[PDB]
């Protein structure tokens, strides 16, 4: 898995 | 205590970006990433460590932690660049580059440099598309020329 994008 | 046994990643890495290093030990960089492609956690382990190095207030342990970064990824091992190419890592990289993080508080040096491995990995591993995405945010954001 993975985490959502840093804005 | 992993650090107390010279074949683990943590002693590998500490010894790899030490502060203390006069110049680059190529031998513990090239050892950390061989010990790397030993275990299944380990590409994992290894940019968990590389990201608290990378975010370091000595520029010099930033600086080699970057060179170790760079070498690894070179190598032709896909469980490493899959690990470097998620946002779990990624994110590590651009909280140093990004002015709302600790971009104000990072070395151009060190931003630059990041900056410049980010684009050889979109253009040398475009299948990694979210170092692709990653960098096109910052190029949005006015990080990236």
């Amino acid at each position: 898995d993975d985490i959502s994008l840093l804005k | 205590e992993p650090a107390m046994e010279p074949e683990t990643l943590e002693a590998r890495i500490n010894r790899a970006t030490n502060p203390l290093n006069k110049e680059l030990d190529w031998a513990s960089i090239n050892g950390f990433c061989e010990q790397l492609n030993e275990d299944f956690e380990g590409p994992p382990l290894a940019t968990r460590l590389l990201a608290h190095k990378i975010q370091s207030p000595q520029e010099w342990e930033a600086i080699q932690a970057l060179t170790v970064l760079e070498t690894c990824m070179k190598s032709c091992g896909k469980r490493f660049h899959d690990e470097v190419g998620k946002f779990r890592f990624l994110n590590e990289l651009i909280k140093v580059v990004s002015p709302k993080y600790l971009g104000s508080r990072t070395s151009e040096k060190v931003k630059n440099k990041i900056l410049e491995l980010l684009y050889s990995w979109t253009v040398g591993l475009p299948e990694e598309v979210k170092i692709a995405e990653a960098y096109q945010m910052l190029k949005k954001q006015g990080i990236v020329k």
